[PDB]
């Protein structure tokens, strides 16, 4: 039950600063350190900052300006990470690490889900759930296909779910295509039984975090 | 600070088969206690990293014993036995005993299955996305190995090109299968000037080509 549970995507004009948090369970928070890794999206890992709540010790890998800033409060055993000045080169996931308390080796032996910040002058855009009707042409005998098409939102990401997240097996969510507009676009299906299309409910949740959209679309059959 | 170089990028194995990854450093990692200190983390899609190694061989709780470490001064390795479906990822290597700790490059590791053909299907434009004055044809390849797979999109007959856009799937982590999306997109009168919408796809799976096409007027 060691957990980091970091903060929601997050997009951001140039110039104008991000807050990550990194709220943890399972362990004496004062006890420990947290060390903050930058994944450059498709890049390797890059360390970026240590910080001890229990020296008040912090090291930085690159930081001559002051953009970044590592931060905690013991009370509520939450780590911070601030990065002011945004550039387009700051896109990236942001991880937190749970690591050493003082001047020992670096473990980081568990880890936050990750933040994506992304750093556009674009402004944000909603996305459009179009349905993928199951028909005789998605059915190959038992198995029916069936699924949603998130078209034109910018920026990602956009996560999808099925029913609320009661129906994840057989769900194939695709990787972000890159359009000529430069907006994004996507599809998730799923394949399910095909006796069972009269009788269930397959709804698209999809979430878009950056434009605050969130759109449920209902996929029922074409004959 | 010291500059952890992995190879190879890429590894792919059959399952069953071993794996070999290769983490060498500018610096040697023999720490002043005497104890030399290397980490393994593993990274699954959309998901952060997972420690699986610590001190060059330590296992971490739940880490299985397929996964092993090894290596001295400047060179180590991690071995995996028998590589299984769920091994699908990229892999690190991180050194934590110098002033900033490194990573490495990261090597994806992909998985060799037995072929298993596509299940082929094709969904018609929506009438909302017609309305909004665009259409877009999706054809789904569902379920595939090996990855390589050729998607041609005919319209009355006539063979396209530059039109349509492709993503796949990560490698399932159960099946060790992919999964390949083909969007043909086009504007409503490019869409309306045509009745026989097709794809035709090709892979090492299937005997012949299969083609799922239908009419615009009916779905």
């Amino acid at each position: 039950q060691v957990q980091l549970v970091q903060s929601g995507s997050e997009v951001k004009k140039p110039g104008a600063s991000v807050k990550v948090s990194c709220k943890a369970s399972g362990y004496r928070f004062s006890n420990y350190g947290i060390s903050w890794v930058r994944q450059a999206p498709g890049q390797g890992l890059e360390w970026m900052g240590w910080i001890s709540a229990y020296n008040g010790n912090i090291k930085y890998g690159n930081n001559l300006q002051g953009r970044v800033t590592v931060t905690t409060d013991t009370s509520t055993a939450t780590a911070y990470m601030e990065v002011r000045s945004l550039t387009s080169d700051d896109t990236a996931v942001y991880y937190c690490a749970r690591d050493v308390p003082a001047d020992g080796v670096h473990f980081m032996d568990v880890w936050g889900q990750g933040t994506l910040v992304t750093v556009s002058s674009a402004s944000t855009k909603g996305p459009s759930v179009f349905p993928l009707a199951p028909s005789s042409k998605s059915t190959s005998g038992g198995t029916a296909a069936l699924g949603c098409l998130v078209k034109d939102y910018f920026p990602e990401p956009v996560t999808v779910s099925w029913n609320s997240g009661a129906l994840t097996s057989g769900v194939h969510t695709f990787p972000a295509v890159l359009q000529s507009s430069g907006l994004y676009s996507l599809s998730s299906v799923v394949t399910v039984p095909s006796s069972s299309l009269g009788t269930q409910t397959y709804i698209c949740n999809v979430n878009h975090k950056p434009s605050n959209t969130k759109v449920d679309k209902k996929v029922e059959p074409k004959s | 600070d010291v500059v952890m170089t992995q190879s190879p990028l890429s590894l792919p194995v059959t399952l069953g088969q071993p794996a070999s990854i290769s983490c060498r450093s500018s610096q040697s990692l023999v720490h002043s206690d005497t104890n030399t200190y290397l980490n393994w983390f593993q990274q699954r899609p959309g998901q952060s990293p997972r420690r699986l190694i610590y001190k060059v061989s330590n296992r971490d709780s739940g880490v299985p014993d397929r996964f092993s470490g090894s290596g001295s001064g400047t060179t180590f390795t991690l071995k995996i036995s028998r590589v299984e479906a769920e091994d699908v990822g990229i892999y690190y290597c991180m050194q934590g005993s110098h002033w900033a700790p490194t990573f490495g490059q990261g090597t994806k590791v992909e998985i060799k299955r037995t072929v298993a053909a596509p299940s082929v299907f094709i969904f018609p434009p929506s009438d909302e996305q017609l309305k909004s004055g665009t259409a877009s044809v999706v054809c789904l390849l569902n379920n595939f190995y090996p990855r390589e797979a050729k998607v041609q999109w005919k319209v009355d007959n006539a063979l396209q090109s530059g039109n349509s856009q492709e993503s796949v799937t990560e490698q399932d982590s159960k099946d060790s299968t992919y999964s390949l999306s083909s969007t043909l997109t086009l504007s409503k009168a490019d869409y309306e000037k045509h009745k026989v919408y097709a794809c035709e796809v090709t892979h090492q799976g299937l005997s012949s080509p299969v083609t799922k096409s239908f009419n615009r007027g009916e779905c």
